[PDB]
């Protein structure tokens, strides 16, 4: 090579940039950075609204946790009275 | 039950190893002191100012002359006197063998006690780093491949490919 | 480690690291000059 | 000396009952988390439906293995080192009082077992402390694939 | 010996001059010994009197080979992946003309490498992976590059089990010389648990991934790579999740099904392999047997039992030995292994087992002649090693008085017959042809032997072939056509460029080749049979077993006293077999192309590579160079400047190497001595020779350098002659 000014006039820069909000990754899962979601206190289908659904419910999913095992239900086969249909 | 190496050029193999590793010494400190670039910054012009370049290869011949003489003359005498013919001491020639190389010629000889020695006192300094340097260099030279390969850009060549996620370098650090 | 008046041995066919190779470096002169049939000189 | 691994008729299972303790507390995390699992993109996809309601939020980084090799070192060191005869713990390069051992070469609750005096209470052979934890090991083994799926518990 | 015995040198011996038979290599110098020792590197007279190890060595040598195949064929499977041809061909098969292999361009090289392909320059291949291969469904080049390293895994390990024997301190007698299980295991669960295991990865995965390939796609438009478990929706097509059966059995109902299977008979149209679906069932129905079968048993028991009046007492304790001969339990094997390879060579060409073969002509006849020379190169062997038994292996006599001791009892007898057998043949088995010449060159066809002239009249048709397809009168159920398509009854219809497979009806001019085979198979065997039988003592020599199965020849007396021995019966027996196989090959392709290999054309008018020239014209044994050698071979001597060219360019060498053999075969021995000195003289004048006494070839070495060359000469000649008349038209 040969050199004219100054290796750089202004050095090295954006090649890793990230700095403030050096984000991507943490965040993204910005929905995640926080998880804050639903309710506080309870009844029922958080699951929003966004996010969505109640789908199967109390134990299911949620799982997730749901939470707290109720006096249920009690998943086990048997009930669900298997509602198809 | 195990190979027998012991191999016998050998003791030579270890002194070959010093050459490689002490030489390996020049690299690390200087490049890395590196100017901790650098305060800033580095320009060559100066000789090579515009003389149609300086070295290219011609630089390599001078490098070698200066050396040839040295690497050459050399082992030629690390040692070795007696220097002929028929039957074995084994070093492998062994000629120096009994005669040191000289009875009565000169002071070939260095120092007290019909001997070569600087003498007893020191392994000390230089068996542990200089050989520890046998080690050092190898990992740090093993470090050099690590430091360039992957060529960020310029050249994939022949791809079955299948990188990127991201580039490779040295500045230092590591990410992660 | 080898000085003056013959040295150490070698196996049955190190000729197979002498046919292969040395000789091998010669294709290496038969593509540098990919051709012959007379030859310029130096 | 070019290398030694003495084996007599049962070398194996001296380990084995050994591969078994380790293996066994790895039935373990089964005993007491449980899925890498696989080939890691999810990024979209579980076996074949896995999941649903990809694994996990999943931190983990394979750096292990870089870990498996690295701790490997400890394993094979404890074993040579005690070949032994011991300098080993240097203590304080100078001077004077070094009461402290902490006790033992360990095995068990007092480096020397210790606090000898005890219970009024709680009041009312050591391959068995092995045997039953394969009977905890090979158990999740089939419980990975523990399904009949198309049908389910015939029993029931 | 003593560099230094026992207890106290680890230190290896390299050096001080080294070893064999006790006036061991002299000290003082010679050449022959450098030829000794590659030869008869193992014989096992020497190393130890006592079998001791050797069985402890032959397990290790075996390991080496298994690795090696593995080193091989990783190589092959490589090559096959990353010089692909294959991805390209498979969308594309029946267009493609396939290579694994490419040169680099240095000097001439590269005439060789001529467009094969899905658009690349190649050397065209005739062993088919690409057909073993069709089976993998999943596809893509980098895997085969896993199957490849999976190969190099098995190797290093299935090659450190050979460290993990002999060299490692290692095993003792009982372990082989108590047999009692060994086939128990082998046939049960590998013979079984492979074919079994092969079933499981032969409908799981392969069947489906060519069930909907036999249409097209660009693969993976079809197949995900793992895709194939708990899952399966896909089995649903190709059939049910058994829906409600239980573990087979019956209280099962089909109103419409029966599990995958459903037997095929005949060939696929648009992939005429034969159904990819009898392929599971058949392997499944194998293994079971083996699965049940390898469950005998522990021995003399069965062998010691039945005796007869002719029949043999010997039959009993028909060999305490057998457990420890070895050389015998290899000789038996080779006859079978060997004779059980060239039974491949038929069931292959008259019942392809891989997708795209037949249409692929050249990539399954190469086969049928490679597999063909092993079911022969391994049989003459299967005699040699019996001769090696018959002379030596047991210390002492105690085999005694049996079945063998019986067979020998007659011996100028079993071989007394067999002889006339051959001259009856030969006269009815070759001069038969010579009639034709002498009388068609005299020229009066009225009286030849032509399929038309001497009367059978125009049917071949009924023997077996016609009962064989026609098959379901039967307790037979099954499958629209044949076991083999070729058999007489049935079908026009097989394949898409081209003909693959059709009746082949023979007549005469299949009649008499079929008979030259007899006479060729028979006089081969005469020489080996009489060779291995008269192994140890003969009416010409009694003192006959005394060094050797090898010795050159006993000595100028008794008249001749030369050939004798049985290295040499296994020297003149190769000499024949080279024909045995060399003319069976000559048979198949002249048929398979004169009839069968084909083309289809509108309205299916078949166009055989040669409109059946065979007809009236193989019967003449000149027609065999009019119609063969001078007809085809015109492609060998035209082949210059091309791509294959390496064949035409071999076909001169090796058609040279052969015509170098005779020099080694036809010559004296103290001759090249008498010469080797004139040489040795000129040598000494300049001071340039004596050390390592240069010596001529070891009577029988000279024969070793006959034969071996006569074969790798006379053989690759056709390996060239062939690949040069199926590549390019045909
Ligand atoms: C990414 C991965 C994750 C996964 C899957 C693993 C997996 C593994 N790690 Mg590990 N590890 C991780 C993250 C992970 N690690 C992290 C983030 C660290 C840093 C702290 C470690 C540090 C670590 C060490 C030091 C070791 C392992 C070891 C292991 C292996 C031990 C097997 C076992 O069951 O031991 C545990 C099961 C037992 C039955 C042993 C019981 C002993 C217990 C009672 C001691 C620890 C519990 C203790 C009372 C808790 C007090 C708190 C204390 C941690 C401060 C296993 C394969 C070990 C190994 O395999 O070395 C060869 C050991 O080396 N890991
Ligand atoms: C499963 C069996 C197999 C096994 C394990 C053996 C094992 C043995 N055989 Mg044997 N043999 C076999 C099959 C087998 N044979 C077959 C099929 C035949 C029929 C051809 C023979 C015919 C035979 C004879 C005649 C003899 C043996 C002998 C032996 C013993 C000597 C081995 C030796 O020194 O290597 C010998 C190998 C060499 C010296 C290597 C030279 C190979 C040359 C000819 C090259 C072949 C051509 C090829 C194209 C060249 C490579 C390409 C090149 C152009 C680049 C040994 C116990 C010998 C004995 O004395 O018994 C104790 C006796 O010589 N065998
Ligand atoms: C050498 C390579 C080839 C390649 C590239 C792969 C790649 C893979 N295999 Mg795999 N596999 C192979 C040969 C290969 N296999 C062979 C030959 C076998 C048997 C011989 C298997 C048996 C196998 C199993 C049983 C599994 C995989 C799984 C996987 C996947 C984990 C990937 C992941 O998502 O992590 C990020 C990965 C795609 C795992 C999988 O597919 O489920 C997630 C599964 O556990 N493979
Ligand atoms: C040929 C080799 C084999 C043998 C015979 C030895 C022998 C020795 N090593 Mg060593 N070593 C080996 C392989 C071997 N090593 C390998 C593969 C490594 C990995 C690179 C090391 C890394 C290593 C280190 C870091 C040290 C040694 C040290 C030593 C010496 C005493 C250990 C010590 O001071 O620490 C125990 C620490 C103490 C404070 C002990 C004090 C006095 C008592 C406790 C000694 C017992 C001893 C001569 C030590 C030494 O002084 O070498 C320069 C040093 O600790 N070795
Ligand atoms: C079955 C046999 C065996 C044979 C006869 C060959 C033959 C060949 N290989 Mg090969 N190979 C093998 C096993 C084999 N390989 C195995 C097991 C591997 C895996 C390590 C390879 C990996 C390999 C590579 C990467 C290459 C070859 C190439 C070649 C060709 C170059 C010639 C050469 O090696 O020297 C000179 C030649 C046709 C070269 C090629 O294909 O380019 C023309 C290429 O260099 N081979
Ligand atoms: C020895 C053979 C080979 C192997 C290793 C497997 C292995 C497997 N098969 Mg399988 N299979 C095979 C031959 C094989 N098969 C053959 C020849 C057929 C047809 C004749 C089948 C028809 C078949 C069906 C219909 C299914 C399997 C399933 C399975 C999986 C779990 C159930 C099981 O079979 O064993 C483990 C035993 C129990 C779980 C009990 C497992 C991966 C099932 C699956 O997808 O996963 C559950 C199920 O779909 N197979
Ligand atoms: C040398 C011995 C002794 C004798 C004298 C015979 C004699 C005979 N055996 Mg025989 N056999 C023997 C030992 C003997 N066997 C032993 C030890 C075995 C077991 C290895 C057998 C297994 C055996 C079988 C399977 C058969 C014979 C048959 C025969 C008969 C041939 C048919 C015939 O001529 O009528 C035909 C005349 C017509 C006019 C029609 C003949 C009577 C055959 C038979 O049963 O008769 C046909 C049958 O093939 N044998
Ligand atoms: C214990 C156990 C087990 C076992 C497993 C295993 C280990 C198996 C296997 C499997 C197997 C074990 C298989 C095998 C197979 C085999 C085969 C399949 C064979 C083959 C071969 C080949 C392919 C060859 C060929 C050829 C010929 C023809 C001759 C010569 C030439 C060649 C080589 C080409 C089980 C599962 C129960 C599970 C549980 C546990
Ligand atoms: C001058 C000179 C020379 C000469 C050369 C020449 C002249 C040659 C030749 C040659 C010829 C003239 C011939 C040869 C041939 C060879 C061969 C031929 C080899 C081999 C082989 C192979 C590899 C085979 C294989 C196979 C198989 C697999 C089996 C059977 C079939 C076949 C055969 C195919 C040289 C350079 C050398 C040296 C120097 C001097
Ligand atoms: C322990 C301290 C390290 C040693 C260095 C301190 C100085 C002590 C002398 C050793 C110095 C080496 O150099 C010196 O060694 C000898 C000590 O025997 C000196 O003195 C001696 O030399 C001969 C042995 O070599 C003797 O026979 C002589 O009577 C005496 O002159 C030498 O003139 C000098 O070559
Ligand atoms: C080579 C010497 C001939 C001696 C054997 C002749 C006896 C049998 C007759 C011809 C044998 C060839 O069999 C062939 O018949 C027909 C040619 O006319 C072709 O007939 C085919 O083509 C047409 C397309 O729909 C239809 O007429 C048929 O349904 C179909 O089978 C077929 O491709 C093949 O089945
Ligand atoms: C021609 C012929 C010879 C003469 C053949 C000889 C002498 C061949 C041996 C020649 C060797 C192979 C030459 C070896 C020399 C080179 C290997 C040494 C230099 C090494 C290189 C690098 C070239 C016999 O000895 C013979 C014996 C019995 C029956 C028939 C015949 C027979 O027909």
């Amino acid at each position: 090579g040969v050199i004219e000014e100054y290796l750089e006039k202004s050095k090295t820069n954006k090649e890793l940039n990230d700095k403030k909000r050096l984000a991507t990754t943490g965040a993204n899962f910005a929905r995640a950075y926080t998880v804050e979601f639903g309710s506080c206190k309870f009844p029922e289908n958080f699951t929003g609204c966004q996010d969505l659904a109640k789908q199967k419910k109390v134990p299911f999913l949620s799982d997730d946790l749901d939470l707290e095992c109720e006096g249920k239900d009690k998943y086990k086969c048997g009930s669900n009275v298997f509602w198809k249909w | 039950s195990d190979p027998e190496s012991l191999r016998w050029n050998v003791q030579a193999e270890l002194v070959h190893s010093r050459w490689a590793m002490l030489g390996a010494a020049g690299i690390f400190i200087p490049e890395f002191l590196t100017k901790l670039g650098i305060l800033n910054t580095p320009s060559w012009y100066t000789a090579g100012e515009q003389e149609y370049f300086t070295d290219t290869t011609t630089l390599f011949i001078v490098e070698l002359v200066f050396i040839g003489w040295a690497e050459g003359r050399r082992w030629a005498d690390i040692l070795n006197p007696g220097c002929v013919n028929t039957d074995p001491i084994f070093p492998n020639n062994k000629l120096t063998g009994t005669d040191v190389g000289y009875p009565g010629g000169l002071w070939f000889d260095p120092l007290g006690w019909g001997s070569a020695s600087p003498q007893k006192l020191k392994e000390l300094r230089t068996k542990e780093i200089k050989n520890g340097r046998l080690a050092m260099l190898a990992v740090m030279g093993a470090w050099f491949q690590h430091i360039y390969t992957g060529t960020g850009p310029i050249d994939n060549l022949f791809a079955h490919l299948a990188d990127p996620g991201h580039a490779t370098i040295f500045a230092a650090f590591t990410p992660k | 480690m080898r000085d003056l008046k013959t040295y150490l041995s070698v196996a049955p066919v190190v000729s197979t690291l002498w046919f292969g190779a040395l000789a091998g470096l010669l294709i290496e002169i038969n593509r540098f000059f990919p051709d012959a049939l007379i030859f310029p000189f130096f | 000396s070019d290398p030694e691994g003495t084996g007599g008729f049962i070398e194996p299972r001296w380990l084995a009952y050994g591969e078994v303790i380790n293996g066994r507390f790895a039935m373990l995390g089964a005993v007491g988390l449980g899925k890498v699992g696989l080939i890691p993109q999810e990024t979209a996809l579980a076996w074949f439906q896995t999941g649903v309601i990809y694994n996990y939020w999943a931190d983990n980084y394979t750096l292990f293995v870089l870990e498996m090799a690295l701790m490997g070192f400890a394993e094979h060191r404890r074993f040579q080192d005690w070949a032994k005869p011991g300098s080993m713990g240097k203590q304080y390069f100078l001077g004077l009082e070094k009461g402290f051992g902490g006790s033992g070469n360990p095995a068990y609750p007092g480096g020397p077992f210790f606090n000898p005096l005890g219970f009024g209470k709680d009041e009312k052979k050591l391959k068995e402390v092995k045997n039953g934890r394969l009977a905890m090991l090979a158990i999740l083994g089939y419980f990975i694939q523990g399904l009949v799926t198309g049908v389910g518990p015939y029993q029931n | 010996l003593v560099d230094r015995d026992p207890i106290k040198t680890s230190f290896e011996q390299w050096a001080k001059p080294g070893h064999f038979s006790r006036t061991i290599a002299k000290g003082p110098d010679t050449t022959t010994w450098i030829w000794n020792l590659h030869a008869d590197a193992h014989d096992f007279d020497s190393h130890t009197s006592d079998l001791e190890e050797i069985s402890r060595k032959v397990f290790s040598a075996h390991f080496g080979q298994l690795s090696i195949i593995f080193l091989w064929l990783s190589g092959m499977y490589f090559h096959g992946a990353r010089f692909s041809n294959y991805e390209a061909w498979l969308n594309d098969p029946t267009h493609i003309g396939p290579s694994a292999q490419v040169v680099w361009p240095i000097v001439g090289q590269e005439i060789l490498n001529g467009d094969v392909g899905g658009g690349f320059r190649g050397i065209q291949i005739t062993s088919g992976f690409f057909q073993i291969w069709r089976a993998s469904g999943i596809t893509s080049e980098l895997q085969l590059y896993c199957t490849a390293i999976g190969a190099l895994v098995f190797a290093g390990l299935m090659l450190f089990a050979g460290w993990f024997h002999y060299h490692k301190a290692a095993p003792k007698l009982a372990w082989f010389q108590d047999v009692e299980s060994m086939l128990n295991h082998h046939l049960a669960g590998l013979l079984g648990l492979g074919s079994l295991s092969w079933a499981r990865h032969q409908v799981h995965v392969s069947l489906p991934i060519n069930q909907f390939l036999n249409a097209g796609v660009d693969p993976k438009e079809i197949p995900l790579p793992h895709e194939f478990i708990l899952n399966r929706d896909l089995l649903a097509q190709l059939y049910p999740s058994f829906a409600e059966g239980a573990t087979p059995f019956f209280t099962l109902n089909w109103s419409k099904y029966a599990d995958f299977l459903t037997f095929r008979g005949g060939l696929d149209p648009l992939t005429g392999g034969l159904w990819l679906t009898d392929i599971a069932h058949h392997h499944l129905a194998i293994a079971i047997l083996f699965l049940i079968a390898g469950h005998m048993y522990r021995i003399k028991d069965i062998l010691e039992a039945h005796k007869g009046p002719f029949t043999g007492q010997g039959h009993k304790g028909l060999y305490e030995i057998l457990t420890t001969s070895w050389h015998a339990q290899l000789s038996i094997n080779l006859a079978m292994l060997g004779s059980l390879t060239i039974v491949v060579a038929q069931h292959m060409y008259s019942m392809p087992p891989y997708p795209y073969l037949a249409t692929d002509y050249a990539t399954q006849l190469s086969l049928f002649t490679h597999h063909m020379w092993i079911g022969g190169f391994l049989i003459v062997g299967a005699a040699a090693h019996a001769a090696i038994f018959m002379v030596r292996d047991y210390d002492p006599t105690t085999r005694y008085n049996d079945l063998l001791d019986r067979v020998l009892r007659h011996r100028d007898a079993i071989i007394s017959h067999l002889n006339w057998v051959c001259i009856f043949l030969g006269f009815h088995s070759f001069g038969l042809y010579i009639h034709n010449d002498t009388m068609s060159a005299l020229g009066r066809p009225q009286d030849m032997f032509s399929d038309t002239a001497i009367q059978l009249q125009p049917v071949f048709a009924q023997w077996i072939q016609n009962t064989h397809a026609l098959a379901p009168g039967t307790t037979a159920p099954g499958a629209t056509a044949s076991t083999s398509l070729t058999w007489g009854g049935g079908d026009l219809v097989a394949v898409g460029n081209k003909v693959a497979l059709l009746p082949i009806p023979l007549g005469t001019a299949d009649f008499l080749v079929h008979h030259i085979h007899a006479f060729t198979i028979h006089v081969t065997v005469l020489i080996l049979l009489k060779g291995v039988l008269f192994a140890r003592s003969s009416r010409l020599i009694p003192d006959k077993a005394n060094l050797g199965f090898r010795f050159p020849c006993d000595g100028p007396g008794r008249g001749g006293t030369c050939q004798v021995s049985a290295w040499d019966h296994v020297f003149l027996g190769l000499f024949w077999m080279y024909n045995s196989i060399s003319v069976v090959i000559f048979h198949f392709s002249w048929k398979m192309q004169s009839d069968v290999w084909g083309t289809i054309n509108d309205q299916g008018v078949v166009t055989h590579i040669t409109a059946g020239n065979f007809a009236q014209s193989s019967i003449t044994i000149n027609g065999w160079l009019r119609d063969f050698l001078w007809a085809q071979a015109s492609q060998v001597i035209q082949s210059y400047g091309s791509s294959l060219s390496a064949y035409g360019l071999f076909f001169l060498g090796a058609h040279f190497v052969w015509a170098f053999s005779l020099m080694f075969l036809f010559s004296g021995r103290g001759y090249w001595q008498e010469l080797i000195e004139s040489i040795v003289w000129a040598h000494n004048k300049l001071k340039v020779a004596p050390a390592t006494q240069p010596r001529a070839l070891s009577i029988v070495q000279g024969r070793a350098v006959g034969v071996t060359h006569y074969l790798l000469g006379g053989i690759a000649t056709t390996w060239a002659f062939f690949l040069a008349r199926i590549i390019a038209v045909g």
